[PDB]
């Protein structure tokens, strides 16, 4: 069984974010998504253990 | 007794349980209680708090609904764990744009 | 033709 | 690229942090491209990086290596697989043998401080420190192993150990790091109008790919960790300037041989198979089993198939054929019974292992591979080819040499023996000389001498008339003027 | 268990020193090569003596199986033609002695703490050899190293009189011996400290069950072996992963059999179809199926090649008189149709070019780590000699180990003193005197000839001291001593 | 072009090296999933499962050691010599690997080097 998420950020936002804080608005988002996925996996594992 | 493979070697528990573990002695003594130092109780730094008596891996379930612990066994094998994660695909990026307007 | 992830046999007690 | 309190690496990070600050004060600006020749994989980073959260840190670092590491991991495994095969291994061996020379009761590669220094006392400390670097590596016994891994893998890295309570003498033995887990990155810490063109201090931190989730072909006994951030100052490392058309795709010395090496193996396999397959007798029996359902047709098929089948298994332990007594049949006789006047039941034999080679192409490919492997044309007097090889070894060693120079200068600086500026002002020259095989060196010198002697014996009739002895000594015998004076002094004494 | 108590004590002290020592806070295991590893609980030890089985099963399972297969394979490669020879030639060059010569022996010609120690070490080195019975078995032990990739021995302590009860070594059976190391630590994600590892050895403990002849499977129990209890060393050859130690013969695992298999294919190709070939067939149409066969069977008793070969005596069994000039066969045809004929079959035509095997044999020969001098002084022979030099050095640990051990067990050297002396307390050896003399002779010939060439100039442009040190290659000390001897003779 | 020629030599030597054969049977006027049986009764039974292992000096599934004969058959359901198995041409030895030498030498000249180099 699978899982997956999207961010699909706009261009203008990223351009401006970089101008304001030096942030990419890509790498950060990418991180958030990947992290959210791993957070769920971690939680899934623990919950299955507690379930079972 | 029930698995025939080995004795529990880890435990995941609520913050309150670990706070108790870290504030008491665990070795054989007359009595023992004080400021918590034995295990890390700060999930900020790590889920893994430490090893109980040098015998069990202590972790914190930061999302316990109220207050409990679960103890279990994991062996040198992978099947001998009870539970297993068997990835075929993982953390594979997806990349493109919408051609109509080129937004990413 | 699924992959074989391994097999386990019940352990022998001492 | 620190992002953490490093209980282990702070003692070295501090040096890099100071160096970085000096880079910020430098004029290495107006350069569009990062000031990088080779090594660690760079990433585009802002001038502020004020927040640096994990999500950003992960991608900032991950982003410069993801496909890099996948490629690199494959190259390394290929290099090892290549190294372990016949007539590859040998190239490596000869190169390793000449690159790192050992001999009975002789020296080993050694630091040669024959240039100006503040004091002989420093020279002695440096020479002793060098020896300890080697002692840590046990180079005098295993130097060739460290070298071999480097040559094949293109690179080698080692973990430094520092007390750190008493760091001057708190310097401990190196630990070779494992390629395929080892990663190296750099940051371009800047951004301005139309793209950064200002100073980039790079930071240069060592990281790992852990290898937790991805199991080895076997033997995954150790995983290197995920959140690992090690400052450059904490790692001893060398690699060669062997890179593909882009990025930092660093390749090994055997990289050039990858194409023909694998190719040759396929060609050899094709020959082995071509010759073995079809070698035994090969025949198909055909049986007229018509006017029957398969359930019945099969019996008549069997009346031939299981009666004609040759119970002739070869004895592969002892050159015999099983169950074939008396000593030898004078025939392979078969027979059939035909139910009617129709030639339907028969045998039709198959073509065998027809040995038409003369597999000459294999020899061509073998030689092509030897060339790809940098094997002298002399292997399978003095020639340009052998000298060229020696030049290669000289350069190869010079690149390798960094493996000693790094911990050497580091320790000298940590000990307060040489200051950072003094080291850089004097060095320039910290040259280490490799030990050479005296057998060949003598032969080389002997030829040169023979040529010099012969020329002088020809010049003789006019060296008291047109050319002076001094000149003959400097041009024919290739002596320097002080050499000439020294030889003259020694002779005058010997004469009496 | 108690057997190893004195060995444990040595290791216990070492381990505790490793923890006290500051060679800690290392990301990587502190090891270049060696023992298979395993992570542990981080405590000092688990309570029971045999607690280690808890980590042992895990660390050896596939190791033990793989090793068994590799060693047996290596032994099988050795069993093949010319492999045993190449190995033997290597063994011969590596283990060298001749009539009334020395054998490998300790040579303490470098700085030492005391001449008293020097004598004791030399005196006891003799027993190091006696405990291997090197003088008679040196080559057997060496052969095993080369092929099996390594050597291990059991070390013996009295145990009540450890400084006296020092006995002969027991080589261990390969495939049953594994070397392991534990990571006795854990920190804030990724421990780097007190990784002393202990580095102990485990053993299968089974002597009744073998690949070719054995029986009586028992309950088992893997057990014991502190590091200190085992003499060991191995070739520094490891595969792409783990601690998969490679024998020197390992390379042959490919070409040895691509050759052997091809060679069999050649043998087979020529033999199969060497005999005559044909299918005889009888048309038994218009007959009951159970009767039709009778006609065929009668014909077959006239057309039968009752001619089997006598290999014992090169003749054909029962084929008198001396020799027929023809083989007469016949068969009446049921109809005027091409149904009844004799089907002859093709033979093993000699179309080769039986040369590929020359290539393969040469490739294997080279693959066996041999000079091309076998089937003067050359770069190839010298390289080979260097190879032998390295094999001897690696092997050497088999003597240095028990030497070190006996000296410390008896209290006649501080372990630290040994560590400072070596560095170099190497054991030296006899080398083939015949070839050594030839090498030296050619070296002198060249030097003599170069001096001879130089002659007209060695009193003019080149000094005599220089000619001797650079042309004749004499040191200054040698020059003065030879001159002294010349002066004495002229008296 | 030299690299291309070299590949041509290489492909020639590898392709067609193994034994190659096509088992042929008649299956007319049969259901597709019945027609298949005539072919399957040969195709899945007369397969040579013995394979030289490129990774080691051994042949996969070889036991028995090696037969001196490869025994195979086809049944003939019709009252005629209908079914059969054919072989395909193998990797015969035809070189004479001389073009490579020509091209290699021409290339070296194109590389701006002396002819003293090999």
């Amino acid at each position: 069984k699978s899982r997956q998420l999207k961010a699909a950020y706009s261009i203008e936002l990223a351009q401006d974010l970089r101008a304001v804080h030096g942030m990419d608005a890509d790498a950060e988002l990418s991180g958030i998504l990947a992290t959210e996925i791993m957070l769920e996996i971690n939680r899934e594992v623990v919950d299955w253990i507690n379930y079972s | 007794r029930q698995t025939g493979r080995g004795e529990g070697n880890f435990i995941i528990a609520s913050r309150n349980v670990v706070n108790v573990l870290a504030s008491v002695d665990t070795g054989i003594s007359y009595a023992a209680q004080g400021l918590a130092t034995g295990f890390s109780t700060d999930t900020t730094k790590s889920v893994f708090a430490g090893v109980l008596g040098g015998k069990y891996r202590v972790y914190i379930d930061q999302y316990a609904k109220q207050d409990y612990f679960t103890v279990g066994y994991k062996g040198p094998n992978e099947m001998d764990a009870g539970i297993y994660y068997a990835p075929y695909v993982a953390l594979t990026p997806l990349r493109g744009s919408d051609p109509k307007n080129f937004q990413p | 033709g699924p992959a074989v992830m391994g097999m386990v046999r019940r352990a022998i007690p001492n | 690229m620190k992002f953490n309190v490093l209980s282990l690496f702070a003692p070295w990070a501090k040096m890099d942090e100071r160096n970085f600050k000096d880079q910020e004060k430098e004029d290495l600006v107006s350069i569009t491209a990062p000031k990088l020749d080779d090594g660690a994989r760079e990433f585009e980073v802002s001038s502020n990086e004020a927040a640096s959260p994990y999500n950003a840190a992960f991608q900032t670092i991950f982003g410069s290596y993801e496909p890099g590491m996948k490629t690199t991991r494959e190259l390394i495994d290929t290099y090892r697989n290549l190294m372990n095969n016949y007539e590859v291994d040998n190239a490596v061996s000869e190169i390793v043998s000449d690159a790192i020379v050992y001999e009975d009761d002789t020296e080993v590669v050694a630091l040669n401080l024959d240039k100006s220094k503040f004091s002989p006392k420093i020279k002695n400390m440096m020479l002793d420190e060098f020896s300890d670097v080697l002692n840590h590596l046990s180079f005098q016994r295993k130097g060739s192993d460290h070298f071999r891994r480097w040559y094949v893998d293109s690179r080698i890295f080692f973990h430094k150990i520092i007390d750190p309570k008493r760091p001057k003498e708190g310097i401990k033995e190196l630990r070779r790091l494992d390629p395929r887990q080892v990663q190296y990155v750099r940051e371009i810490i800047t951004e301005t109008e139309a793209g950064t063109k200002i100073v980039k201090g790079y930071k240069e931190y060592f990281i790992y790919d852990t290898a937790h989730e991805s199991y080895a072909c076997d033997g995954r006994m150790y995983e290197a960790g995920t959140k690992i951030k090690i400052p450059k100052a904490a790692v001893v490392y060398a690699h060669s300037g062997l890179v593909d058309c882009c990025g930092k795709n660093i390749i090994g010395y055997l990289h050039r041989a990858v194409k023909p090496a694998n190719q040759l193996k396929l060609l050899e396999d094709a020959v082995v198979i071509y010759r073995i397959t079809r070698a035994p007798d090969r025949r198909v029996w055909y049986v007229d089993t018509g006017n029957m359902p398969a359930r019945k047709a099969a019996e008549h098929m069997q009346h031939v198939m299981n009666t004609m089948k040759n119970r002739v298994v070869y004895d592969a332990s002892t050159g015999k054929i099983k169950n074939q007594q008396h000593n030898m049949s004078m025939t392979e006789d078969y027979w059939l019974q035909r139910r009617d006047g129709k030639a339907v039941t028969e045998v039709d034999t198959l073509p065998g292992a027809d040995n038409t080679g003369n597999m000459e192409d294999i020899r061509w490919f073998r030689q092509a591979l030897y060339m790809a492997l940098r094997v002298p044309l002399s292997r399978i007097s003095i020639t340009r080819d052998e000298l060229t090889f020696a030049k290669f070894i000289r350069e190869l060693q010079h690149k390798f040499e960094e493996v000693f120079l790094d911990p050497l200068k580091t320790n000298l600086l940590l000990k307060g023996i040489i200051t950072e500026d003094e080291w850089n002002d004097e060095i320039n020259n910290i040259k280490i000389e490799f030990h050479r095989d005296s057998y060949f060196a003598e032969l080389k010198e002997a030829e040169i001498l023979e040529r010099r002697i012969n020329m002088l014996t020809m010049a003789e009739p006019f060296i008291g008339k047109y050319i002076s002895h001094r000149t003959a000594m400097k041009d024919i015998l290739q002596m320097t003027d002080e050499e000439i004076e020294q030889e003259a002094k020694q002779i005058e004494e010997e004469s009496k």
